[PDB]
């Protein structure tokens, strides 16, 4: 039910840093686990990371681990991304999805994501 | 091997190097088990605190039993997480029997005796014997990486942990104090070592 | 035959597939019956759900309890609906048994041995014998067509139906637990078919 | 005469010509009386019912028991009425006993066993002994003109009517059940005579 | 006590589908039980369907089985009628109404039934 906002987009050169963040508008945030997709021109949305409700838990994808950390806080609601060593492949479309009002695992597919952002641009120069 | 009977672990202040070590006999994976203890603090309407860390080399949250802050308990196997519901919280002693069997999935999650609905988790996986248990610091390193807003302040006992699904009648039992014969974890017979501000003490709860 | 004493039905996650058939020795059609049972689940606070559903050839609702959320208890019996209105959920193993009589029309209800107001329902109608019963699934076909906003994830047991109305102090036995004979569907010489994820565990109410 | 114990008459629809009638060997005009009665029904949140209908040819109300909605219990003598509020009202049967004196006009109101401040209504007045008493309606007529939206739709059994003021002890011994002997209408020497959907069954009230 | 408005009335060709729908302003609306019915100039009203207040029972005309479909969404309480293969002689006045505060089975009858809503017009070319 809650509302995605996304900010932080932008262009960077190579090896910089980007503080994605994703506000959520209602009161089931704490509710909900959290995730960001990818996306670009002739293509579909591609799995990125996800969150644990609770935030004790979280899931990258095989480029993210190493390079790119995902939190969230319950008392603001908000998710944030934090990307090092950008390169310019990972220049697309990024979305913040979440859904799952309940309770489960971490997945790392679509059909159950049920709400979307309107997507933020990242661009590396 | 001492015996705690009687006796708890106090943790009398927030810091982040203060916490116990425990050292299982295990030597073959865990295909099930249930896990018994009687914990209090007063974090719980303040913020969060970990209770029982069980980890492998290769996973910092094998088995986690977790308070999340407006959310109550959340247990958690494989690195998959479930949640257990709590509106509201009164100050005192609380006692938890959690059990998780792999052939068919169920966990069973009983507290102060009175049993939460049964479902299913991570069912098919094996839980790996190697591993190192530590109390009062949330695990994220196989030895270190402990954080301070998660590090509990409080008492904790009675730490028991069997390598199969006890029975309800069982479980009554424990929360009535009569004998039984633990396996793999045995507070009887108990070995740990202590680390910082830690002490014992004469436990509180009846 | 065989003893389901001491044990119940498990049905650990939602879904459209999992759910159990019962099958009757009825030969006769009911003029009159009193269906007992104790479920467990948390889902209230949640979608609503079916209990007990008796389907006939020509009606897929000839008989269905069901919790209707933010509603209460809502009897059905040939198509028509009544509703025992419920104010406030609480979160217990519950024991509800249910009579329904074709002389008079009267409905009998009676929540954890409580019970509500005797009302009116369809006089003069009768109920064909040969049916299929179900548990876990709301069928609106004579054997399928299980919707997934419906399905009961929980526990159910101690099931128990009659083809005549018992007196209040048989329905204060049952609810003690004392012994008893049903005559159209026993507990204890049950015969069923299980289909997907559904388990056999003890008991956790008392 | 029929004996009535462990059994009540049940009104399962609300309905205008539903109701019994009751019949007295009465003769002397009546200076003092008191009425003890269990009744049960679900209308107090929706409207309000009477429970108790004396009347004679001069006068349709001249004892009326009678319940208002968000006010309470209302005692009505010689066409005069009185207001017992009830703050919060539950869903459980109830019993009470109402007693009425002509010398002094003092009236005791004693709803389960509990009783309410005793209050002054008609000194000097006179009851006359020839009277139709009516369950299931509110009459304003000595043989007819009742209301749908006034009658009342459940239980109501234990119906005993004296012609003197019982002591409290003898009240506290009728709510627990001893035995007693009624002089005017008697449960277990009972005449009557029943008119449209109206019922005998079992007692639900222990 | 709710107060009935309707919508999606209109004028179609034959074969086609129209999913009207049905407003309810008040609290009690998950206490009452729903219905449908038509009327032509020249005539009187007449029934057409009726949904349960749980919304687990329904009652269809003879015509309209297997034709139409009725529905209730008590959480935004607002019933849906949905018509399909429409003819030209179901070309007429259609009421939302609907009126048992209480609890009881599914009438077809018109004394019952107590508030009604100004009504809407499908044409069938």
């Amino acid at each position: 039910e809650v509302q995605l906002v996304e900010s932080g987009g932008g262009l960077v050169q190579t090896g910089g840093s980007l503080r994605l963040s994703c506000a959520a508008s209602g009161r089931t945030f704490n509710r909900h686990y959290m995730g960001w997709f990818r996306q670009v021109p002739g293509k579909e949305r591609e799995f990125v990371a996800s969150i644990s409700q609770t935030g004790l838990n979280k899931d990258y994808v095989d480029s993210a681990k190493g390079r790119f950390t995902i939190s969230r806080d319950n008392a603001e609601n908000t998710v944030y991304l934090q990307m090092n060593n950008l390169k310019p492949e990972d220049t697309a479309l990024y979305y913040c999805a979440g859904s799952q009002s309940s309770y489960y695992d971490k997945p790392r597919l679509l059909t159950e994501y049920a709400y979307w952002g309107q997507g933020t641009l990242v661009t590396v120069s | 091997q001492t015996d705690m009977s009687r006796k708890a672990f106090v943790f009398p202040k927030e810091s982040d190097t203060s916490y116990v070590s425990l050292k299982a006999p295990l030597t073959k994976p865990l295909k099930a088990f249930t896990v018994c203890l009687h914990f209090y603090t007063e974090l719980s309407s303040t913020r969060g605190y970990s209770i029982f860390s069980y980890a492998t080399k290769r996973q910092d949250n094998e088995i986690l039993i977790f308070w999340s802050k407006d959310i109550g308990y959340s247990f958690t196997v494989g690195g998959s997480e479930i949640l257990f519901e709590v509106p509201e919280v009164t100050v005192a002693p609380v006692h938890i029997c959690t059990s998780w069997e792999s052939a068919s999935g169920i966990v069973e999650f009983w507290v102060d005796g009175k049993p939460r609905v049964r479902k299913s988790l991570k069912k098919g996986y094996t839980v790996g014997a190697e591993a190192s248990i530590i109390l009062g610091q949330e695990q994220d390193s196989f030895g270190g990486n402990f954080e301070g807003s998660q590090s509990l302040v409080g008492d904790i006992g009675n730490v028991n942990m069997w390598d199969f699904v006890l029975s309800p009648d069982e479980i009554n039992t424990i929360y009535l104090g009569g004998p039984f014969s633990p396996n793999v974890l045995n507070w009887r017979a108990l070995k740990y070592e202590v680390q910082g501000e830690v002490f014992t003490k004469p436990q509180l709860w009846p």
